């Protein structure tokens, strides 16, 4: 089989920048290499075929080149909508094989999150479980520390985080942290707090509520 | 569609396997119909599954 | 084991990109230098400064 | 317009069987190669099989040979993938694509993809709870609200707001696998504070594997 | 980086 090695695995650059990603075949594949883009929630989409030819409808800022078994994909002027994963593929020999992908992110200015908190719904509380949700909206960069406290006791092992991919309109991130307790545990404590640390904040922000308060 | 004696033989082997359930048995029979060029491979994988479910 | 080499790519006009390479330390290293050499063709001679035991690089291009 | 549409993906037990279909339109599969390609956390993009419907020639990945068969019915402009002796490693989005179409030697159209989940776990529909807007979810004159879609299996679910009329300011978070082996996600939307109480906000949740369809109205809670 | 079904995107780190 033929191996396709892509580098770097992650590249972050500003809008308008020229970016270059690479793909190396483990043996001669002639020019039989294609490049695909995959955007959030999407299927692979053809950008370049036969190493250097632009597929119809693809912006001319995309270009491809070959040097021996080395292949390059260049975006001459990075756009917000270019935020995506990029894959190379050889079709020279069966099986056709794909590279592991390069993730391309957009650099932008620091933005502090809007921080919000949601008690468990009364509806959920009718059952035996309580989910407390801390929301961090529209921030950059991605790095953020979210800690849960229950009656001022730091919580560990009972929350899960999820982060969206970069927003199409402003290149920011949003994050949810969900604290899961039994209903019995929830009804036993009073103060629920999520503390957020992020580069855009001058010091950590705590959003909290007292169980029972409207 | 019609079959040659080898093809018919492959169907017979899968039809008779005692440890396949009916979803599996018919899935493999469907594969034999799908792609005659794969009869030997399909038969081998049916055999492996039948044996593991003994 | 697997490590991540983080790279700052610093271009002659002050623009900065960042990249990551993953693999064994030896593989990721080789890939980072390979990528630097490739960008050098277009962006000028590179110099690579290694910090964090080689696990972070600052790569500047002459233009 | 060229289009490929996969169907048939779903939950199947290890050792089980599933059949996928790939319905082509806007071109004739007799003129091209048709491929199945899958994508998974474990192996990324992985070619599965191909067929040339004009002469019936087929090729397979070594890891699926004997277990999967590809075929095509040109009279229905449709290709198929029979999947037997399924294993955890076969869990993937399955796409069909064409190659050689209009003389382009690359996969230039791919379908939306269909998810195959190989697992002994059982189907479970989600509970949908409101994330009510409140004094703790507002700032700067805008307010956040949402829906918690908790404890479902398998993927996928879909979430929209006001039947798809509301898209601006929506963040639907990636599904996370809980320790229970069930998925959960939240979807939130930011709206003007002044709109709360006058504009109806409903999250439309669909979990086709359990035939669960819920439209949950989200409002400020009464004090 | 690892592909995630939910987003159809690579997730790094
Ligand atoms: O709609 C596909 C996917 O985004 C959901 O199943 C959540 O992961």
């Amino acid at each position: 089989d033929i191996q396709m090695t892509q580098s770097p695995i992650l590249l972050s650059a500003s809008v308008g920048d020229r970016v270059t990603i690479t793909c190396r075949a483990s043996q001669d594949v002639n020019t039989a290499v294609a490049w695909y883009q995959q955007r959030t929630n999407g299927s692979p989409r053809l950008l370049i075929y036969s190493a250097s030819f632009l597929y119809s409808g693809v912006p001319s800022r995309f270009s491809g080149s070959r040097s021996g078994t080395d292949f390059t994909l260049t975006i001459s002027s990075l756009q917000p909508e270019d935020e995506a994963d990029y894959y190379c593929q050889q079709h020279y020999t069966t099986p056709p094989t794909f590279g592991a992908g390069t993730k391309v992110e957009i650099k932008r200015t620091v933005a502090a999150p809007s921080v919000f908190i949601f008690p468990p719904s009364d509806e959920q509380l009718k059952s035996g479980t309580a989910s407390v949700v801390c929301l961090l909206n529209n921030f950059y960069p991605r790095e953020a520390k979210v800690q849960w406290k229950v009656d001022n006791a730091l919580q560990s092992g009972n929350s899960q985080e999820s982060v969206t991919e970069q927003d199409s309109k402003d290149s920011t991130y949003s994050l949810s942290s969900t604290l899961t307790l039994s209903k019995a545990d929830y009804e036993k404590h009073k103060v629920y707090a999520c503390e957020v640390t992020h580069q855009g904040l001058s010091s950590p922000v705590t959003k909290s509520f007292n169980r029972g308060e409207c | 569609g019609s079959y040659n004696k080898d093809q018919q033989s492959a169907f017979y082997e899968i039809l008779n396997m005692p440890n396949l359930n009916e979803a599996q048995r018919n899935g493999f029979i469907q594969s034999l119909k799908d792609d005659p060029s794969q009869s030997t491979n399909v038969l081998g994988e049916a055999k492996k599954l039948n044996e593991s479910q003994a | 084991s697997e490590v991540t080499i983080k790279v700052n790519l610093i271009f002659a006009d002050g623009k900065i990109q960042t990249a990551e390479f993953k693999g064994t330390f030896e593989e990721a290293t080789a890939e980072a230098y390979r990528y630097a050499a490739l960008l050098a063709k277009v962006n000028g001679e590179y110099t690579a400064d290694l910090e964090d035991g080689g696990n972070h690089m600052n790569i500047k291009f002459a233009g | 317009e060229v289009q490929l549409v996969e169907s048939g993906g779903g939950l199947v037990q290890p050792g089980g069987s599933l059949r996928l279909s790939c319905a082509a339109s806007g071109f004739n599969i007799k003129d091209t190669y048709i491929h199945w390609v899958r994508q998974s956390p474990g192996k990324g993009l992985e070619w599965v099989a191909r067929i040339y419907p004009t002469n019936g020639y087929t090729r397979y990945a070594d890891s699926v040979k004997g277990r999967f068969t590809i075929s095509a019915d040109t009279s229905k402009n449709t290709a198929y993938l029979q999947m037997n002796s399924l294993r955890a490693e076969d869990t993937a989005i399955y796409y069909c694509s064409r190659w050689g179409g209009d003389g382009f030697y690359a996969m230039d159209y791919w379908g939306q993809g269909t998810l195959v989940t190989v697992s002994s776990a059982s189907t479970k529909g989600p509970s949908v709870f409101p994330l009510a807007p409140s004094s703790k979810s507002t700032s700067g004159g805008t307010a956040a609200l949402g829906c918690l879609v908790k404890d479902y299996f398998p993927e996928p679910v879909t979430v929209s707001w006001n039947s798809g009329a509301l898209t601006s300011g929506v963040h639907t978070f990636p599904a996370v696998l809980q320790s229970s082996g069930l998925y959960s996600l939240s979807s939130v939307v930011t709206v003007p504070s002044s709109s709360l109480g006058t504009q109806t906000y409903i999250c439309n949740v669909n979990h086709k594997p359990s035939n669960t369809k819920v439209d949950k109205k989200v409002e400020p809670k009464s004090c | 980086c690892q592909f995630d079904f939910s987003t159809r995107r690579l997730r790094c780190g």
